[PDB]
């Protein structure tokens, strides 16, 4: 048992650990105690006899609650899957764009390890109305919205975007703006001309309500 | 009494006796010892002439109306001027 | 410590080579065919950092140097107590301040600290 | 000067060991700042040698190789990257001399081969024989020195035994944390956090051991690209608020 | 008379037909016969009891890398010249093999070399600590903060020469600053 065994089955723990939060996040619906899974039941479950880690069989199927699904009546299904291989070849992203489409499924998470192929990355927007998003695994192990100084954000309904835009009588070149690279919005999966907002402190009044425009 | 204090550490120095401070070269301890022990010097000589002033002085009526100078004033013109540095 | 050896024809460096069939070390001149043999497996040295005691520098007439102050502490060989003291004539930041000592009459070294 | 300030866990703040463990964990490490002695020298006959302290651990491993090694005798140097190791440096960063001298430096390439001895020597000596194939060309082979020192340099310079990079230094401090005690008031509670000179946070935030939640560096543009652009703004108007109140001014909080 | 070992000994090393074992049973009972008049019986079952234990704390069929590493290590105690004791002492059989087996590479040295490793970590333990700023101690000031009059001061001349010194007091006792001029 090489130290560096345990060591990367404990990061990759982490970052399945903070792709279950992400995914929570996003408004599905996820159990507490699934997050909250210990590393020995990780380790019996999702290791073979020799300690190997089997990503391949740690691919999932996630449904938005009915809170998510009355906010977002678009909201659908989203699929997960990690990939075995150091670098990702063309032929194993077709098949994991051929398995969504097939699927019929809205969106997905492609956890790549070290690389992806220019060729493989081609593919990415060839799906529409599917949306491809890609996380490099040493960008999962720490859960950026957990630190002190990132404020909580929340995403708004076009209802809520226009009562807003009408209320404060405004156009919405005019509201401040948050990237696309941005990483909370890569959290989030905020796309082209989404509004969210955001709650933080204040030493003047205690509590304030901002609004960003992703741009 | 401050200059045999600094004495003594630069004795204590040039017998490769004195240890270096917390991730502070040996020569940087040496010349901090000296300017804090300097420095406290000049503070009470000017505080022990600050303490013997009458209420009927004029620099300390103007002092303690708070209308022109301070206790630095005092102790300059008074006790001693202290360490010029650059 | 490896020492630099001229070649004794035209004074250039010797370089290195080998003797297969032997195996031997030589030192050759690249310009002529001096050959000679070596007398260790030692040919260069490449030391990282100097633990080297800090040295007192160039010592002849020190003592004519006015600028340079005195004590009366006694010497440990011609027991003599007039000397010059100095600090290490070498410029590392880092260095102690330990004292040097040089005799009047013998001229002889010393330092102030007197560790066992 | 950019720093990057780390806080350790609940758990192993009020302990010293835990915090130079991870001390030593992120420090950059690499094999030039080791070796007292990494002496390039010649090495004509790795079989035996004239220095008394190596001869004897000459015996160690040529009764501790394996067959492979033992045909793989003629592929070490002719010369030799001979270190004496300093004693201080090696235990500082909790570096043990086999698995970490050798495991990771064969694995990069399969460049170097080392004859070494465990760490009870009083000198700590290893030879570091570098592995060539015997298929090398004769006006190769003749040129041993032109090959070994260029590799020998690209060997100091680019091998790193432990460490993150671009860090400089790690350094130990003491803080005085203000906690609300069980009773209900506030007291002062100290704490050990680790000052750095140099900053990398893509890489410090995952080290375990430490805090994930509660690293800061006066470095901004790292805080945006990394946390969002909140995150900068806040880190922005700590900057800038440390920089005007640091000479006891004061100017109203909706200006800045 | 002759340089004691399993040849000149006369005694068989092929017990448990595995090459090797075998050859660092042959090696292992080699060097402690050499320098050691003990009865060679009692030290060839040592050496058998301390290869058991070795095989069955860790398979070399499955860990020959640590096995290979444990070898090497306690090969490298018993050959090490600094501490002759030892080989008396595991001939006497005052090292127990269970404790060979399980200490770690530090307490195998002898004291000297023990004393100095407890010296160089004190020395890296002092040396990680960084720059105490230690500040000029007074009781004139009062803090505005937690009103303890601990406060540490410093003064220079550095508004315009147009006006007199300025002074800034920092409280150690709660981290307030404050400048007076």
């Amino acid at each position: 048992m090489d130290q560096e065994n345990e060591r990367n089955i404990s990061r990759l723990w982490r970052a399945f650990r903070t792709v279950k939060e992400m995914v929570k996040d996003r408004g599905y619906f996820i159990t507490q105690e699934e997050v909250e899974l210990p590393l020995e039941d990780f380790k019996a479950k999702y290791c073979d006899s020799m300690g190997r880690p089997q990503r391949k069989m740690m691919s999932f199927q996630a449904n938005p609650t009915e809170e998510s699904i009355s906010k977002f009546p678009d909201m659908g299904s989203l699929w997960v899957e990690f990939c075995d291989e150091p670098s990702v070849g063309v032929k194993t992203m077709k098949t994991f764009v051929i398995h969504i489409q097939e699927k019929n499924f809205q969106t997905g998470i492609f956890v790549y390890q070290n690389n992806i192929t220019p060729s493989a990355m081609k593919l990415v927007p060839s799906i529409p109305p599917a949306t491809i998003e890609t996380f490099n695994e040493a960008a999962l192990v720490v859960n950026i919205t957990h630190h002190e100084l990132v404020p909580k954000h929340i995403r708004l309904s076009s209802d809520e975007k226009r009562e807003l835009l009408k209320r404060y009588r405004l156009k919405e070149s005019q509201l401040p703006r948050i990237q696309r690279a941005d990483p909370v919005a890569l959290y989030l999966g905020l796309k082209r001309g989404e509004v969210v907002k955001i709650i933080r402190k204040s030493e003047t009044s205690g509590r304030y309500a901002s609004y960003r425009i992703c741009m | 009494e401050a200059k045999k204090k600094v004495l003594d550490v630069t004795k204590e120095a040039q017998a490769n006796l004195l240890t270096a401070k917390h991730g502070m070269t040996l020569r940087e301890s040496f010349e901090d010892n000296v300017v804090r022990f300097l420095n406290e010097a000049r503070d009470k000589a000017g505080r022990l002439a600050e303490v013997n002033l009458k209420d009927l002085n004029n620099v300390k009526q103007m002092v303690m109306a708070g209308s022109k100078g301070s206790f630095i004033n005092i102790a300059q013109m008074s006790a001693c001027v202290g360490q010029q540095s650059v | 410590m490896t020492t630099f050896r001229f070649c004794r024809d035209c004074n250039n460096m010797l370089y290195p080579r080998e003797d297969k069939e032997n195996n031997r070390l030589l030192f050759e001149c690249r310009t002529c065919s001096y050959v000679e043999e070596a007398g260790s497996p030692l040919v260069y040295r490449h030391e990282l950092i100097t633990n080297i005691g800090e040295t007192a520098g160039v010592v002849q007439d020190i003592g004519s140097d006015p600028t340079l102050p005195r004590s009366d502490r006694e010497c440990p060989k011609c027991h003599s107590r007039e000397n010059v003291f100095f600090q290490s004539q070498q410029r590392r930041k880092d260095t102690s301040m330990v004292l040097f000592f040089v005799c009047l009459s013998c001229s002889h070294i010393f330092t102030s600290d007197q560790k066992n | 000067t950019p720093s990057l300030t780390v806080y350790l866990e609940p758990g192993h703040a009020a302990d010293q060991e835990q915090a130079k463990l991870i001390r030593s964990a992120i420090e950059h490490t690499t094999l030039k700042s080791v070796t007292i002695a990494s002496e390039i020298y010649y090495d004509p006959d790795p079989r035996s040698t004239v220095i008394p302290e190596d001869e004897e651990i000459i015996q160690l491993h040529f009764s501790l190789l394996d067959e492979e090694a033992e045909q793989s005798f003629d592929q070490q140097s002719p010369w030799l990257l001979r270190l004496e190791l300093d004693r201080a440096a090696m235990n500082d960063k909790d570096l043990t001399m086999g698995q970490v001298g050798e495991r990771i430096k064969q694995t990069f390439k399969n460049d170097l081969f080392v004859i070494w001895s465990e760490d009870n020597d009083e000198k700590l000596i290893i030879r570091c024989r570098v592995v060539r194939p015997k298929s090398l060309d004769a006006e190769t082979e003749a040129e041993e020195d032109h090959m070994l020192k260029k590799i020998e340099n690209t060997m100091l310079e680019n091998i790193t035994l432990r460490g993150v990079e671009n860090i400089e230094r790690v350094v130990m401090m003491k803080y005085d944390r203000k906690v609300p005690s069980p009773t209900g008031e506030y007291v002062k509670e100290p704490e050990w956090v680790l000052e750095t000179d140099g900053v990398n946070l893509s890489e410090v935030m995952t080290v375990p051991g430490i805090d994930p939640t509660r690293i800061y560096t006066n470095s901004f543009i790292d805080i945006m690209e990394v946390l969002g652009i909140e995150a900068g703004r806040a880190a922005l108007y700590k900057e800038v608020y440390n920089v005007i109140a640091s000479d006891g001014s004061y100017v109203n909080y909706r200006h800045m | 008379t002759k340089p004691r070992n399993s040849k000149n000994d006369g005694v068989d090393t092929a017990i448990y037909h595995h090459k090797l074992r075998d050859q660092v049973l042959k090696a292992l009972y080699d060097v402690l016969a050499k320098e050691s008049e003990h009865p060679p019986q009692s030290i060839l079952h040592t050496a058998k009891a301390i290869e058991s234990e070795m095989n069955k704390v860790n398979n070399c069929d499955t860990n020959e890398a640590a096995y290979k590493a444990r070898y090497r290590i306690i090969y490298s105690n018993v050959i090490s010249k600094n501490n002759p004791d030892l080989k008396h002492k595991i001939a006497n059989g005052d090292i127990t093999p269970e404790f060979l087996a399980t200490c770690d590479a530090k307490d195998l040295a002898p004291a000297p070399l023990k004393q100095k490793i407890e010296e160089i970590a004190k020395q890296n333990l002092y040396n990680a600590q960084g720059a105490t700023i230690e500040r000029s101690v007074t009781d004139r000031f009062t803090c505005g903060k937690c009103k303890e009059k601990k406060v540490s001061y410093y003064q220079l001349q550095t508004r315009s020469a147009d006006e007199p010194l300025t002074t800034f007091c920092t409280c150690e006792a709660c981290g307030n600053r404050w400048k007076f001029s």
